[PDB]
């Protein structure tokens, strides 16, 4: 063992300097390389490199193998500017010109069978990788007849296909066999082809190979695959008129692959699903009454996955393709053959994004329910979509949060009292009012103004979080904006009693929390509303006297209230 | 949405039924607070078709 | 995750109900290989993002355990099903699992002979691993994880020269070698020899290393070894 430490750490140094000698010493100082003349090396640490078991056994199996790997790349890119680059070329081609893989092919794969030959097949399988990273794709490689090296794929798939009518060692092998067909270029469109293989099981169950093929290495798969942007996903998208399983499948790898490869670049997956968003009206056999229901919601699945995984500000308007793809999702949005449930997961993407937006907004509202869900007792189905479908409906603006939204969701739950759910609602409205900009929430304030013209019930259904958990910068800000717009309000009679009210409890709150100029002028105007000393009259009385405590906050807090 | 509910309702089992005439005067009626058209058409097609349901059978 | 805070009785009926829908998708093959790795996966995930503290309310890892157990032990209604492997697949799976996390495992950290973990949630899903496995490991011997063992060692090692300082490492190596000499992995395959080597060179350098290692560190270190095979 120390002996092989001894021969191994020799062979590191030597070969460093062997990289040197190509590096430090360029083709001006090849000739010291000549110096090696036989170079014996040539024929010995190639044998090391594609088999430690050429260093002794490299035993210990420490980090110098580890380093193997990207030093031997080292070795070769400098070989590559040394003369020597067709001598150890050749070199290789006498250790292995894809000899092996002809019988190699029979491993006895599928079982604890002959491992010493995956063995041998996997360290042959690292050199050519090696030789790949080396820039060494096809040179060394005696490759294909045809221009595609068909090699690895056709014997890969027939033997993934027949060995089962598994195994993880057989499993890791084949997985570098696919690095393998990856390293020869190319392949991507015939793997495409090929890869949509109807060939079905045959055992209990039955059911088509390829895809599963894929899958077991579905993600390495993908990034071969998408070397090749959309080129070969096109080519899909002409052929996944029937089956989108596959290609779905592979949408949602290369997706959240996206999402993994944003530390280095995002957009490079940003580019492709941009691009492919375009390249969606060339096949269009879905999202209508064209594919399975089931198909319907899977393309809303995955154009709901594009959606956050590009900036939503990305195509929410005319951008490309926002307006094809924004009207296919427009059509599913008028596809109202939804299951009640499926209608909430289309809502789901609605704040990715203009009137036709709301006029489609109230023509989908209107078909859940007349005014009231206590007529559809709990329990129910239909019961549990609608609460299913309000929690959607709140998540997705209280993501938005935009003034429209709101006043849409406060119109459908200003029905009736209690149907909505309307504890969640105002809890929403809590987390909202804490959120949005102080202009996103002073618009949202001049949304809820507007539609306050019971005829006091509407604000009463949403006005508290409002008044409260909204910064004291949108509620000052707002306070001066309606100043006036209050001042002037100040001044059959139902309706105008209820507006008194809503006056009220705006105006309450608004002095509760911080006092311009128009001072005292405010206070006797909101007092000689009060001082009046049906049961609109008790409600008066309460009401007006509960703004006069909030109108006492702050100034005549302290006694003598100017009688 | 109930509107059909009851109008099934009456037009399989084939009578007045008073009761859904009340159900559909609640759907008819849910406007006096609210200024939304489209409730008022929603609700004025749901009462042509209980008006024609009436004619159907024995209202 | 609805499994913990369970007593015993409506917990023993989950983990029915939970063998009962395995062996559903097991049925199904394809369905069950995605659904077993995405749900283990996912699973395991949950479990390491248990917090703990240093020395209804928050779940507790002691209890999925006996889930497993059930699992090692849910013939009962697999054979009246069957009538109109499975621990295999539970080991399997499990395997897989576990390794596929445990390569996630980020562990920066600094001194500030100090130490400053910069990794503290990685830490936490460390130690919440660690926990369960010992907790699961024991009874089950190699019999699925043997031609595992071998790959298992290679890349616990490696772990060990990125950081030599996780005791897990021979945890998993102790009821490992439990398993292996229980199975006498050693006979005097090139696996079985080079594997071997990796027991003894991996040993010897730790044996050498230790002085470099503190309390709670140096005595799992040396509980660590002494764990390792005649």
């Amino acid at each position: 063992e120390r002996y092989n430490y001894s021969k191994c750490t020799v062979v590191v140094r030597i070969m460093e300097f062997t990289t040197t000698l190509l590096n430090t010493s360029p083709e001006g100082w090849k000739l010291l390389k000549k110096d090696l003349c036989n170079t014996h090396l040539m024929r010995v640490l190639v044998q090391t490199l594609c088999e430690p078991a050429s260093i002794g056994f490299n035993i210990g199996d420490v980090q110098v193998m580890a380093h193997l790997p990207d030093v031997c790349v080292n070795l070769m890119k400098a070989l590559k500017m040394s003369p020597y680059k067709d001598i150890l070329e050749t070199h290789l081609r006498e250790k292995i010109t894809a000899q092996s893989i002809e019988e190699l092919c029979a491993v006895n794969l599928y079982g604890p069978d002959a491992q010493v030959d995956r063995s041998r097949l996997a360290a042959v399988v690292s050199a050519c990788k090696q030789l790949h990273r080396a820039g060494l794709l096809h040179n060394i490689l005696p490759s294909q007849s045809t221009d595609l090296h068909h090699s690895v794929g056709t014997e890969l798939l027939s033997l993934v296909y027949k060995g089962i009518a598994l195994d993880l060692s057989c499993k890791q092998l084949a997985s570098g066999l696919l690095e393998l067909a990856f390293a020869f270029g190319g392949l991507c469109e015939r793997l495409v082809s090929l890869l949509l293989n109807p060939a079905v099981l045959s055992t209990v169950i039955h059911f088509s190979h390829g895809e599963y093929f894929y899958s077991l290495f579905s993600e390495t798969i993908n990034t071969e695959l998408l070397k090749n942007l959309d080129l070969a996903v096109l080519e899909l998208m002409q052929s996944s008129v029937d089956n989108t399983k596959m290609v779905s499948a592979v949408l949602n790898g290369m997706l959240d692959q996206s999402f993994r490869e944003r530390a280095n670049q995002k957009h490079q997956g940003l580019k492709l699903a941009t691009t492919i968003l375009q390249h969606w009206k060339k096949c269009d056999s879905w999202w209508a009454k064209d594919s399975p229901l089931e198909t319907k919601m899977a393309v809303l699945a995955l154009l709901a996955k594009i959606l956050q995984i590009d900036s939503s500000v990305s195509f929410n308007t005319s951008h490309g393709s926002f307006p094809e793809v924004f009207t296919t999702y427009i059509s599913l949005l008028a596809d109202t053959k939804l299951d009640l449930h499926l209608k909430g997961q289309a809502v789901t993407l609605l704040p990715f994004f203009l009137e036709e937006l709301r006029r489609v907004l109230e023509q989908l509202i209107v078909a859940h329910f007349p005014m009231q869900s206590r007529e559809f007792p709990p329990g129910t189905p239909r019961f549990n979509n609608y609460v299913d479908c309000m929690k959607k409906f709140l998540d997705a603006l209280e993501l938005s949060q935009s003034p429209m939204l709101l006043e849409l969701m406060t119109e459908v739950l200003c029905r009736e009292q209690q149907h909505v759910m309307e504890e969640l609602f105002q809890s929403s409205f809590r987390r909202i009012a804490r959120r949005g900009s102080c202009v996103t929430q002073v618009g949202l304030l001049e949304s809820v103004y507007e539609m306050f013209r019971t005829r006091q019930s509407f604000v009463d259904r949403s006005l508290l979080t409002l008044l409260w958990h909204c910064s004291l910068d949108a509620l000052r800000e707002f306070f001066s904006t309606i100043v006036v717009d209050a001042i002037d309000v100040l001044k059959t009679f139902d309706t105008q009693i209820t507006k008194k009210m809503g006056y009220y409890k705006i105006l309450d709150v608004m002095y509760s929390r911080l006092p311009n100029e128009l001072t005292k002028t405010l206070i006797k105007l909101c007092y000689d509303a009060f001082t009046e000393n049906l049961e609109r009259r008790r409600l008066y009385h309460c009401a007006a006297y509960n703004c006069a405590i909030s109108v006492i906050c702050c100034v005549f807090n302290e006694l003598k209230f100017y009688q | 949405n109930p509107a059909e509910n009851f109008r099934v309702l009456v037009k399989q089992k084939k009578a007045s039924f008073e009761e859904a005439s009340n159900q559909l005067i609640n759907h008819i009626e849910q406007f006096l607070d609210t200024n939304e058209t489209p409730y008022f058409m929603k609700s004025i097609d749901c009462i042509r078709a209980f008006r024609e349901e009436a004619i159907k059978f024995s209202e | 995750d609805s499994f913990p805070q369970y007593s015993p009785k409506m917990q023993l009926v989950c983990c029915r109900a939970i063998v009962k829908v395995f062996l559903a998708l097991a049925a199904k093959g394809p369905v069950l290989r995605n659904c077993i790795s995405t749900v283990v996966h996912q699973g395991l995930i949950r479990i390491c993002s248990k917090p703990v503290v240093l020395p209804w309310k928050v779940p507790t890892y002691k209890d999925y355990v006996d889930l497993f157990r059930h699992l090692l032990s849910s013939d009962q209604m697999m054979d009246s099903i069957l009538a109109d492997s499975l621990n295999h697949l539970l080991y399997d799976e499990f395997v897989k699992s576990v390794l596929k996390i445990v390569e996630k495992l980020d562990l920066t950290l600094e001194i500030q002979a100090n130490l400053h973990p910069a990794k503290p949630k990685d830490f936490s899903a460390f130690i919440n691993l660690v926990e369960f496995c010992r907790e699961i490991l024991p009874e089950k011997q190699a019999e699925f994880f043997e031609p595992w063992v071998y790959s298992f060692s290679y890349e616990l090692i490696l772990q060990s020269t990125r950081l030599p300082l996780i005791s897990g490492f021979y945890k998993l190596l102790s009821i490992t070698v439990r398993n292996a000499k229980k199975i006498k992995y050693f006979e005097g395959d090139p696996e079985k020899y080079s594997c071997f080597a990796l027991f003894v060179k991996f040993g010897k350098e730790v044996a050498v290393k230790m002085k470099q290692y503190k309390d709670e560190l140096l005595a799992s270190c040396l509980t660590f070894l002494l764990s390792l095979p005649h």
